């Protein structure tokens, strides 16, 4: 059969009769807004021929139809590819319908159904779409009149035709009358069972009146349906293109046109851009907007923007892509344009096209345009046309003839093509800079007009200049060398510095005064800030982790880190304060030092430290090493080590002294490295047949008793077992000493 | 440091004046 | 003697012969600069006549002098009124003077001596300058060849002339060779003493050959010396004013000058500044700085600032206050220049003098000049000449005819007289205004121009304005009323609005498009901020004084504070713990709650509050009453009440229990109202004959055994005090129960 | 409150969009 795009067939039905001979549509078919169709006009009308429809298909405000099953008796598929609002197929508002009738649809690739509003419509319930539509929770078909297969009910569409139901094993390559199921590359149905040459529709793609998943080279898959040479797509393409074996109406984005395969481009991807009659006028941001991306334009570009507020950074950001122009450029009435130099990537005017008078630059009514480029690092090439220069008080014969020898039209120019402004011929030079950390002394040999009368002092521009890709009034001099004075600079900062110096615009020639060159000074380096987030762990028992980070402000390349550290002395009260009374809430926690310098790192390590001491890490930067280091102040945290677990055992024979009178004498020899100090020591002693009893010995008791001393002993074998108590926790009894009494 | 000199650059081409015309200059003044 | 002005006599000799017939200079003389003159030349040189200087004398570089006893004899009192550098007088750098001679001088009223460099100068030591001069201290004499009287060695000056030194009791009077004082008026000496009339000068003022201590009315002192009579002042007034009976030159500060006594003017004073030749050009902040203080100016005045930076606050200080012009104004070629509003004060141009051309007011190549002066409030009058208006498109007709209509030069301009720009002149209105706390939304009526592609956008102008004494680009609307919506606007705050239209100048004739009045829209009021800083100090027992400073942030009218008050319970670890062991450290301090509204206060009282009480205050701020109060979160502050004295004594009877075996069971009753808890009880119990022994009973003691239980007590007579230990402090110990066992 | 309003405003004047021509718009574009 013949393919077909779209067809919008609406108030009369002569055009659907273009239909006769189309067997696949390439596109949508809608069919709308027929009010004098009457069911007389369709008893005989059909296209059988016609079996897939791409994109979707559309009925709306149809009079006089009943049913499609006359109309449409062999559509089969409808692929989908583009969809009315995600619908692959609307029935809107059929006054008239009383069946859908489509019997030999059975797969919608890719879409949804919608049948809404449609009155007198009935056999809706009937139709099974999930065989249909992988997904038919989209579906919308809401306010209706609403032997064959029955599924979770009978379905059915007319009272003469049911709803083919293909075995599951068939998959949706569809099934004969007799169920064998149809080829692997069958779509909708086939005469033969298990033949791609005769499968009503293809699952893939279409060739060569076969089915085929894919297209082999050199065929190129085109609607996502079928495969056409590339002579096709070429002949397509001179009213298309080739990426990835696809004929898209074009090229991706990264893409450029290959003379016909697409080929990456990296950002500036180069594009003819049309204009409408080869003419625009940019005036406003959306007017620009519309040249985004462009980069060759075929035709001729006015610029006349009457805004009063700073757009440069938007004008920039849309325009400046544009390489090469065909036509003429001409600028005109710009108040609040200053310069050219967002014109980035504009470097060839061809000039076919030229302003009347054979101009292809014109420049007029320029209120503020100083400079057109940085013509020490941008090229500017003109092919044909003249300058024009006239009402530019802004713009100098400097500039002119700057551009004019870039462009290369010297000898192109005649008599009248070129004709408050910062014009300063002359140049002015810096005698004598002194630095310091925050104050800056610039000094500048003096300048003097032919009418000093004229000079009414000068204008110093400073700014914070980081990379050199690059107000303030002074008094006139009195009738050597100028100079001014800055504090208010950051140190360790670079900054960008022109004099410019004022002058009178008398009614003679004006003196056009001098300029002075930008320069970059750099603040001088001072002490840095202080480091901190100081964090001290003991990662071991004598090793001591510090990390912190770097000072906010470096004030100069900082050459290293200043570290301090001096032991922490516990507090002398813990040492005369008794603890075996109830309340047992234990709280757990010049001169020259040991000093570390950590030079290219941010972390540093410390060891040899007594376990359970305290110690007092001291931080500082210093970007300076040999002369005299400028180093911030420091910057204090407090680092516990962890203590030992074997110095809270008590070591030590134990002894015992027994009296006359069972009065006994207990000594015990305390761990002399203990985890910091010992609170106090706990003893428990039981007697065979009682129950363990508790005592204290407290600091102050061991020092004066050098021990214990139990008074009142009741006769008996005893067992005497002493834990010392210290911060790191509880420590390990001692051994049982047994005495009898 | 910057600003004694700045001061006395100001006083010696812009003319605000670090010195003041004393019990001596007048007499220089006059010669 | 005749009164002569002072002199400055310099190379020739000849000047000085103008001094044979001055007896008082009114004034300083000034001796210097003879190279060529000898002692020869002085030998009978003599002005005996003169005898006091009013402002100083001075010598320098004076050849062939050696002796000022010839030259000035009779040179007396020095007044000082005038001082060169705080020295009444200079001897400086006498090459060829041996000695003063001065032997009459006497007192120097006001001033120091600098006598220096003076070589062969003799017969310094021997002045004793401190009679002559209150203060000597600042006498500067150094680097020279360096029967009388003898004060602390004899006073002279001459081999033959001795210093006079006259009685303390004559004071400053002088005295006469037989030492008598003179008369109380005399300064110097008296020919006869005790004689005003013979006083060779004159102590406070001089009148009428006659020493007076003030001039009696109408005369007036002069000169703070003489007393003159209005006539002279008025003669020297003619090529002088009067005020607080004195002759000064010129009126002081604050005053004006009453056609001849100065009155004062408030501020502004009328003065009539007089221009060099009528003519002066305002070009810098300088420039202007010499017209401060202006009112009346005697002369033309033309405008013409090349600067390029906003200075309209200076040029607003300096002028401003000038009233009328005797001439023309001109302005020409102004840049920076905005409008003439800063002209605070100019309203009557009298146009004496005309620009050529009989132009009273010129204006040329105005490049930013938008508006004259706001013709609501300000009036302008003109008397004579022609308006002149050319090049200056900021400016348009609207203002032209509305400053003629002022002035009231409607039929006195003729022809050619009157010739990117700001000149909406239609009308535009807001349609729909809608407030919120912080957001705006406004609405006005759509405005098309004739060709509606002119019409490029719309600008907003936005800004806080408490007071009614007075940037955002919106695009075009699409082809009913456009509206905005701003939402960065604080709570009740006054912003003043008013939009701008954006129109294309096109080459035929501009529509000048529209422009809206100015509004001022409050925003919306909302919760206010928290009230920060409360203080709240039990003043008494139970009486709480709370103070606050009002929110950062009123956010409205404030209409009340909030205030909520709860008692704050104890902690129940106090009701548990005990302390009758060592470490006796005592740490020393929905729902509908009781509320207050604090209304056109600052300040809250609440009593009834128990002692030593806690209590966690709340405060909040509402700037609503009625209407669901807006009121900011929660402000905490705790309150404790001070400690009743007496709530800390133990009442009740003790009693005792004696058991068989000297057992003591002791039963006392608490103060069941304590300050807050009772921590434990102190018990001192002391035998006849022994020393008191101490005894603690807790908390869980006291509840368990009702009181006490002591056992094992020695037979004697006992005393029993019970001291119950509060947080307050130690209570009062209870009745001394003595018992005999 | 004040945001649904200023945006109704913004797509009946402006035409930014509160509204996408839907299912429905398109029918009533033809009519």
């Amino acid at each position: 059969g013949e393919v077909c795009p779209g067809m919008d067939i609406r108030n009369n039905l002569t055009r659907l009769h273009e239909l006769e001979n189309c067997s696949v549509i390439e596109g949508h078919l809608q069919i709308l807004l027929m009010f004098k169709t009457r069911p007389e006009d369709f008893r005989d009308l059909s296209f059988p021929k016609l079996i897939m429809i791409t994109d979707y298909l559309l009925l709306f405000r149809v009079y006089g139809l009943e049913s499609l099953k006359d109309l449409f008796p062999n559509l089969t598929v409808i692929r989908g590819s583009r969809l009315f609002f995600n619908y692959a197929l609307v029935i809107f508002e059929m006054v008239h319908l009383k069946e859908l009738g489509l019997y030999n649809l059975m797969n919608i690739t890719r879409g949804s159904v919608r049948i809404e509003k449609n009155n007198e419509l009935c056999y809706l319930a009937t139709i099974d779409w999930s065989r249909i539509l992988d997904s038919v929770e989209d579906n919308y078909i809401v306010l209706n009149k609403d032997n064959c297969p029955a599924t979770v009910v009978e379905r059915c569409w007319t009272h003469s035709h049911c709803q083919k139901v293909c075995p599951t094993i068939c998959k949706s390559h569809g099934c004969t009358a007799e169920g064998l199921c149809c080829h692997k590359e069958c779509l909708g149905n086939c005469s033969e069972p298990d033949d791609p040459t005769k499968c009503v529709a293809c699952r893939n793609f279409y060739l060569d009146g076969q089915c085929v998943e894919t297209c082999p080279p050199p065929y190129y898959h085109f609607q996502d349906w079928r495969c056409v040479n590339f002579s096709f797509c070429q002949d397509l393409h001179f009213k298309y293109v080739i990426h990835n074996n696809k004929c898209i109406p074009e090229c991706p984005s990264g893409y450029t046109m290959n003379s016909l395969m697409c080929t990456p481009c990296l950002g500036p991807c180069p594009k003819v851009c049309q204009i409408l009659e080869g003419e625009k006028t940019i005036d406003s941001v959306t007017s620009a907007q519309e040249l985004r991306g462009c980069t060759v334009i075929n035709g001729s570009l006015i610029i006349n923007i009457r805004g009063g507020n700073n757009l440069a950074a938007e004008l920039e950001a849309n325009l400046g892509l544009i390489e090469e122009i065909s036509g003429f450029l001409k600028i005109r009435r710009s108040y609040a344009l200053v310069s050219l130099s967002f014109f980035r990537k504009l470097h060839l005017i061809r000039g076919e096209t030229l302003e009347i008078g054979n101009y292809s630059f014109y420049a007029l009514d320029n209120q503020n345009l100083r400079q057109l480029w940085d013509w020490s690092k941008h090229n500017l090439t003109i092919t044909q046309g003249k300058l024009f220069f006239h009402y530019n008080p802004k713009l100098c014969l400097s500039e002119i003839h700057k551009m004019e020898e870039v462009s290369g039209t010297k000898g192109r120019q005649e008599r009248n093509d070129i004709a408050q402004a910062s014009c300063e011929n002359e140049l002015l030079k810096f005698s004598f800079i002194r630095t310091s950390f925050d104050k800056i002394l610039l000094r500048w040999e003096p300048y003097w007009p032919p009418d000093f009368r004229d000079l009414l002092g000068f204008m110093l521009f400073y700014k914070e200049a980081p990379y050199q890709n690059v107000v303030v009034d002074i008094d006139p001099p009195q009738r050597s060398h100028p100079g001014w004075l800055m504090r208010g600079l950051k140190p360790w900062t670079q900054y960008a510095i022109f004099v410019k110096t004022l002058v009178t615009f008398s009614d003679e020639r004006r003196t056009y005064g001098a300029k002075s060159d930008i320069i970059y000074v750099q603040t001088d380096a001072t002490n840095p800030s202080v480091p901190l987030d100081p964090i001290s762990v003991s990662n071991s028992s004598s090793q001591i982790i510090l990390k912190w980070k770097p000072p906010s402000d470096p004030n100069g390349n900082i050459t290293h880190y200043l570290v301090y550290w001096e032991r922490q002395a516990e507090d002398s009260e813990l040492f005369e304060l008794d603890y075996c009374l109830k309340g047992l809430k234990l709280p757990s926690r010049e001169e020259h030092r040991p000093f570390e310098k950590v030079v290219n790192k941010e972390s540093l390590v410390i060891s040899g430290l007594r376990h359970f001491t305290g110690y007092r890490i001291e931080l500082q930067a210093c970007n300076q090493d040999s002369p005299d280091e400028r180093c911030s102040v420091a910057a204090y945290v407090s680092a516990r080590t962890m203590p030992e677990a074997k110095a809270d055992d008590i070591v030590g024979p134990v002894t015992h002294e027994i009296f006359e009178n069972n009065v006994v004498h207990l000594m015990w020899q305390e761990p002399k490295e203990p985890n910091g100090l010992i609170v106090l020591y706990e003893v428990s002693y039981r007697r065979y047949g009682d129950e363990e009893l508790h005592l204290c010995v407290s600091r102050k008791h061991f020092a004066l008793e050098r021990g214990c001393r139990l008074r009142g002993l009741s006769p008996g074998n005893y067992s005497v077992r002493v834990r010392a108590t210290s911060l790191a926790g509880n420590g390990s009894w001692t051994e049982p000493t047994y005495f009898y009494v | 440091s910057l600003e004694e000199e700045w001061a006395q650059i100001e006083c010696e081409v812009y003319g605000r004046g670090c010195p003041s015309e004393s019990f001596y200059d007048w007499f220089e003044r006059q010669l």
